């Protein structure tokens, strides 16, 4: 809590990590300004990596001397020693036991802020000596992972299989993955990625992938590798075209100094720079607006949403913005409990695996990734393969992995900040399978009204009012709050993306078997999480962090969001003192929470249920993929028993690795006027028909901008505008009940403009010919009744 | 009335069938063409890779499995450095030969961002502003 | 409405520029897009006119491209 | 699958699968070939066989196009018209089919057996497409004739050049001749390998 | 009634063409002649801006004196403008100050 952090400073100074004047530079703690701060933290390495070894010596000193006790953190002075024996019992020698459940489980997030296992990269495990040189080939470090574990975390009683392939279920996969995401900084970075092998078809040599070396899940081998094939079916052709091994082996090497991420190959002989043009101007309309008494010098409505432009090398910088993603090792008991609660949230929906002739592609003429986009849109591949092969493909990627390439394009749309936003269009060979796998659950989430995850619930026809009245599910002293995650798309640690994919794959308890589920998850990881981006004619490597062009994007984001909320809640309930909580129920609740968290190993369904009900009665939410609104009881939140913006700041500080400054967390304290801003639509309370309803209303500057600046030249004439304006007016109607006068006028502007447009249209038409028969219905768009119908609850 | 309705049905039925046949033919044509395109690209890509050194290192590998990145990193014959500034220039690929990834390369052409050529003399600390950075400099294994 | 007529003119100006293949001279396109993005977010007025002068001069620097007389008529 | 009629060259989607080579035939031309011979199966971009389960009738002359598929006279839906009418079998480009009446020699080719001299004298004295089609057909007949023969088991292997090879039981032995190049085989048990050509 | 229905059908059929041909003609016209529309609109707006500096540089650019690089802003930077004649010269030049 940067307002009062007066021991972090004292430690960092006491141990010569950074001299004093550092902290007189404003804005230092931030991880996205002066990322140099990591160099300051990483100078606690060889003071933490010493404490670990002193613990492992002490544990043995206990075991072989016949004592039993617990090892709490707060008995170890930073030097390393141990000095507390108040409650140790003694038994017959050679048989003691140390209990280290709750010691290595609070240090896990620190073991990768302060990068404490990097003195294992040097030779002889000494610091001063020079680096080690692993052979370039060695593609399998199982033995080394085993030795590191057995030398640092010795008495951690559970098991740990390096290659996650042989893990028992969704409570062991998370465990072993979160261990690997720490053990995988000591190994060179040019030994992950696909694994290739020279196979033979029709007596000609190839090189095609057969495996993978994930940085978390370990080594994974295909199960159907066919040496000496003779024919090439269409499924086979697809699988071998989407693969990146052929391309990265037939290209030529490349070293890029524009970024700091990796760089694999460069397909062409030239790099291609990409630009973004400005957008055209709708003069006629702007001159109208200025004539109606607008845009004056010193008003309250002004343009702020323009079409920004970009020079050549924007794309590579915007890809380089990945430098924020760090390998973070989340705690591993609080996570294995929070995942339980977060699953309870997703109870009611259903789903499973489906056939091929049931998937419903919404829109079909959109690009199909690389390199398939050189021969057709998606319609071609979706009409070429028959349901038979289109299902054999699925039931074949249930038993192997398929790397892919995903492109990266600059977007062309209105905005208010001069940064350019990119979007990743994944290759079809992945969307087909992901669609078939998730479609049932997703179409079951988007068609259920009255639950937490609110996707697919319109704001029209009295939808916003129903959302807002569901959220107040009878909490006691409401105070609606909010928050927002900075750089949510480029900092989400890999562990939380994996937890999201697991919780969304927790429905096929009966459609699919266990190895099937694991190969599906490995496939999704290697296709979306850590893929081979192709940014401007040259491959690269994504370090991590989600991508925004796959199938399961908004829902995965919603899951991660609920996970951060529940984690902050758990932290805020534990951290409270405990002896001052006056009530006799919540204190017992805490006292059972801690024990069920650390002093236990198997699920506790009854207690999980009690906690989740407690939440749903004091922390009602509403979530649309990262845009939250909470309605937390307030007397509690002040006594310390639910979340608070300070707690969200903390949780993002040690799990996302960014800093959420409190200048963007609006907190409304009056229940009537609704949430300050949700999904970019402020909310007002307007009388309508003898009862009061909520209405959503946009930000006027955005509507004016969307009318005045159009992206294509043909959209500047009032040929189609007679229709492109009905929609803008429909979105801008609620401004007609605002009290501010310019908010009252940005409606009648559009409404007079439509009429003038239609009159000049009939003029030109009755000139080009001399007749017109039944274009009368348009007399119903320029009256304020048709729209006033659009925010009523009948239909 | 009977026969008139029968013929009226027959028209729509035949036309549906005919447009359906057209759709089928169209799909088959596109399918065959795309398969030919895919096969052609695959074979022309394959017939390029430097088969000798690749055979060498793979047959050296103890299983036939080698992580992908080292495949170009040790069998590519080219190197497309990209430089954003005179400083990193000075510190990566100065002069006419340089060393990277444990092997010896030599420059052969230094094309700037406008796809022009730039003689190795022009790149000088006082001749920085006139050159539209970055500086895509190729090379060759040696 | 004097302030907010120094942004629309810049939009039109940069569009006209791009329509003459100034995208090639990768230094010129850099400076032009810089001046445009900079004009758009300018609370003052005199500064807007400064950047406008510079951008327009970029347009004028070429002689045979845009016939100046037949327009200024 | 759209091609050119071997006689009318107009774009068409008709093939006689009753013919071993399946050439493209215009509407009227396939009509003439199907009314006259034992060629009693026609295949379009989709086969013309009664879709009714258990209805294994084949010839199109007993078929009526119904809803979205074609049925025998038995299982036909009410509105269903015959596929053969006005000298046209139902296929693509029925209004642009020009056709011809050269059905005669084409039929001669479709029906001959290649076991008499006159067959060959015709086959080398006909139209160009007719010539090439006769070539492909006779070659396929001789190919299946070769394949109609069988095996030969080695009684003894005297030397690299002298051989004691007994021939298949109950089979007309292929004579001692140069042209027929023999592929050999030695089964292990377990993956009989091809030992080459001799 | 049947005949009236038939005629009404013909009406609603004609209106489709009557209102589509217009979209087609107008749209192809707008898309074709654009490189001149942009410039004409530009100079209209630039006259209507009513600034002084712009007006001076524009008149000068009319009668010959065009600059060869982006006019700078800071109080120390280079500028290279041609001069085509003595008349325009003594029109602009004075002593050591060259006003522009
Ligand atoms: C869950 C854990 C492991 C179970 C086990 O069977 N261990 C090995 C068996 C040892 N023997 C004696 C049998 C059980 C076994 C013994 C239990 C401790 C002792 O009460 C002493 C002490 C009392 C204090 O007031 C509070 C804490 C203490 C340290 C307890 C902690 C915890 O609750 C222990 C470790
Ligand atoms: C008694 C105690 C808890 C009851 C259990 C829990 C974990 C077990 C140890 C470690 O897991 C692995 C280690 C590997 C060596 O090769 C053999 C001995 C080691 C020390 C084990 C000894 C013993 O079995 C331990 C301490
Ligand atoms: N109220 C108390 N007064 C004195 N000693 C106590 C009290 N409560 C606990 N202790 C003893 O002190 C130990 C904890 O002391 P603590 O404050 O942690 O100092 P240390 O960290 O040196 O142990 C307990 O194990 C117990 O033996
Ligand atoms: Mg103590
Ligand atoms: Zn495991
Ligand atoms: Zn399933
Ligand atoms: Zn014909
Ligand atoms: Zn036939
Ligand atoms: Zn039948």
């Amino acid at each position: 809590d940067e307002g009062n952090c007066d021991t972090l400073k004292e430690i960092l100074v006491t141990y010569n990590c950074c001299d004093d004047d550092y902290f007189n530079k404003k804005d230092w703690y931030d991880f996205v300004e002066n990322p140099d701060i990591l160099r300051v933290y990483a100078n606690l390495g060889e003071r933490v990596r010493q404490a670990l070894l002193k613990t492992v010596q002490f544990c043995d000193a206990m075991r072989n001397a016949g004592i039993v006790g617990v090892l709490t953190l707060d008995n170890q002075d930073l030097n390393g020693n141990w000095y507390d024996f108040g409650d140790f019992i003694q038994t017959t020698p050679g048989s003691g036991v140390p209990v280290v459940d709750s010691y290595y489980s609070l240090l896990m997030p620190i073991l990768t802020l302060t990068r404490a296992l990097t003195a294992e990269s040097h030779v002889d495990t000494d610091l001063t000596k020079p680096y080690i040189k692993w052979d370039l080939l060695k593609y399998d470090f199982t033995e080394e992972r085993l030795k590191l574990f057995d030398r640092y975390f010795k008495y951690w009683d559970q098991t740990y299989h390096p290659n996650c392939v042989n893990c028992l279920d969704d409570r062991c996969i998370l465990h072993c993955a979160n261990f690997n995401v720490l053990f995988s900084t000591v190994f060179p970075p040019t030994s992950f990625g696909p694994l290739v092998r020279k196979i033979f078809v029709d007596g000609v040599p190839f090189v095609v992938s057969t495996g993978y070396h994930f940085r978390e899940l370990g080594v994974v081998h295909n199960q159907d590798v066919n040496l000496h094939s003779s024919r090439l079916s269409f499924k086979e052709l697809l699988v071998y075209a989407a693969d990146p091994a052929m391309h990265a082996a037939s290209g030529n090497l490349l070293l890029d100094k524009r970024t700091t991420c990796f760089s694999v190959a460069a397909l062409t002989n030239n790099v291609a720079f990409q630009t973004v043009k400005p957008g055209n101007f709708n003069k006629d309309f702007y001159d109208f607006a200025v004539s109606k008494g607008f845009f004056k010098e010193g008003s309250s409505v002004e343009l702020k949403h323009f079409f920004f432009a970009q020079d050549g090398n924007a794309a590579i910088s915007d890809y380089d913005y990945y430098r924020y993603n760090l390998p973070t090792m989340c705690d591993i008991r609080q996570l294995l409990f929070v995942v339980e609660v977060v699953d309870k949230y997703f109870d009611c929906y259903d789903g499973g695996c489906i056939n091929a002739n049931q998937v419903i592609v919404n829109n079909l003429d959109k690009s199909a990734g690389f390199p398939f986009n050189k021969w057709g849109k998606a319609r071609l591949y979706y009409d070429s393969m028959s349901y038979e092969d289109q299902d054999a493909l699925f039931a074949y990627t249930k038993r192997n992995v398929i790397p892919t390439i995903t492109q990266m394009n600059l977007k062309y749309a209105i905005s208010a900040k001069n940064r350019a936003r990119t979007v990743a269009g994944v290759s079809i060979c992945s969307t087909m399978t992901n669609r078939q796998f998730h479609q049932k659950l997703l179409k079951s989430i988007a068609a259920t009204r009255g639950a937490t995850v609110v996707i697919g619930t319109s704001k029209f026809y009295g939808g916003w009012h129903n959302m807002l009245k569901t959220v107040y599910s009878d909490v006691e002293n409401p105070h609606l709050m909010g928050w927002d995650y900075p750089k949510c798309d480029r900092a989400m640690p890999n562990m939380l993306r994996i937890m999201a994919s697991l919780v969304l794959a927790r429905k096929h308890t009966t459609c699919c078997s266990l190895s099937h589920r694991f190969y599906r998850l490995a496939n999704e990881c290697a296709q979306v999480l850590s893929e081979m981006v192709m940014c401007g004619g040259s491959l690269y490597v994504k370090p991590g962090g989600t991508s925004s062009g796959d199938a399961t994007t908004a829902y995965a984001n919603s899951v991660f969001n609920i996970c951060q909320a529940v984690t902050a809640n758990v932290n805020a309930l534990l951290s409270t003192d405990g002896n001052k909580i006056a009530d006799k129920y919540v204190r017992n609740l805490q006292h059972r929470l801690y024990e069920c968290l650390y002093r236990n190993r198997d699920v506790d369904t009854d207690f999980v249920n009690e906690f989740y009900a407690y939440l749903r009665k004091h922390f009602s939410m509403m979530i649309l993929s990262d845009d939250a609104v909470v309605c937390f009881n307030s007397t509690y939140a002040s006594q310390g028993l639910v979340a608070s913006i300070k707690n969200f700041k903390s949780v993002l500080y040690y799990q996302n690795n960014v800093f959420m400054s409190e200048a963007k967390c609006w907190t409304e304290t009056d229940l009537t006027k609704g949430p300050h801003e949700f999904c970019s639509q402020h909310t007002m309370l307007v009388k309508q028909g003898d009862d009061y309803v909520y209405l959503p209303y946009p930000d006027p500057s955005r509507i004016l901008g969307a009318g005045c600046f159009v992206d294509d030249i043909v959209k500047t004439d009032g040929t189609l505008m007679i229709e492109r304006f009905v929609s803008l007016a429909i979105d801008a109607y609620p401004l007609t009940k605002h009290p501010n006068q310019e908010y009252a006028d940005v409606f009648h502007l559009y409404l007079q403009y439509i009429r003038k447009l239609h009159d000049e249209l009939t003029g030109h038409m009755l000139d080009m010919y001399s007749v017109m028969l039944t274009n009368d219905n348009t007399s119903r768009y320029w009256e304020p009744e048709f729209y006033e119908a659009m925010y009523t609850p009948h239909t | 009335d009977r026969d008139a309705a029968m013929q009226r049905k027959l028209e729509k039925m035949a036309d549906q069938a005919m447009t359906q046949m057209y759709k089928q033919a169209r799909s088959e044509d596109k399918r065959a063409k795309v398969t030919s395109a895919m096969q052609t690209m695959l074979f022309t890509m394959l017939r390029k890779l430097d088969n000798d050194a690749l055979n060498n290192i793979i047959n050296n590998a103890r299983d036939g499995c080698v992580p992908l990145n080292i495949i170009p990193l040790t069998t590519a014959a080219k190197l497309m450095v990209v430089i954003p500034d005179y400083n990193t220039y000075k510190n990566t690929c100065d002069g006419t030969t340089f060393t990277y990834a444990s092997a010896l390369w030599e420059i052969q052409q230094v094309v700037d961002a406008d796809s022009k050529i730039v003689q190795l003399s022009e790149i000088s600390m006082d001749n920085s502003p006139n050159l539209a950075w970055p500086l895509i400099v190729t090379a060759l294994r040696a | 409405s004097k302030m907010s007529d120094v942004k629309c003119t810049s939009v039109v100006l940069l569009s006209v520029l791009q329509q003459l293949r100034v995208e090639s001279s990768s230094k010129l396109w850099a400076q032009c897009v810089q001046l445009h993005n900079d004009i758009l977010l300018a609370k003052d007025t005199t500064e807007a006119f400064e950047k406008m002068v510079s951008l327009l001069s970029v347009l004028l620097s070429m002689q045979g491209a845009v016939d100046i007389n037949k327009l200024c008529e | 699958a759209v091609g050119a009629c071997v006689l009318c060259n107009s774009q068409t989607s008709l093939r006689c699968g009753a013919c071993i080579r399946r050439p493209f035939l215009c509407c009227k031309c396939c009509y003439d070939h199907v009314i006259s011979t034992s060629h009693k199966l026609v295949l379009s971009v989709n086969p013309y066989v009664c879709n009714a389960p258990g209805c294994d009738v084949t010839d199109v002359t007993q078929l009526y196009l119904g809803g979205m598929s074609y049925y025998c006279k038995s299982h036909k839906p009410p509105i269903s018209f015959p596929l053969c009418a006005n000298g046209q079998v139902f296929g693509l480009y029925k209004n642009t089919c020009v056709g011809s009446d050269n059905v005669t020699d084409f039929n001669a080719i479709a029906t001959c057996d290649w076991t008499n001299a006159g067959d060959y004298i015709l086959a080398n004295t006909c139209t160009e497409r007719l010539k090439l089609f006769a070539a492909e057909t006779l070659k396929a007949t001789e190919e299946t004739f070769k394949l109609s023969y069988g095996i030969a088991t080695v009684r003894e292997v005297l030397s690299d050049r002298e051989l004691h090879l007994s021939w298949e039981v109950g089979k007309p032995r292929p004579p001692l001749n140069r042209n027929y190049v023999f592929t050999g085989y030695r089964v292990t048990k377990n993956s009989k390998v091809q030992i080459g050509e001799y």
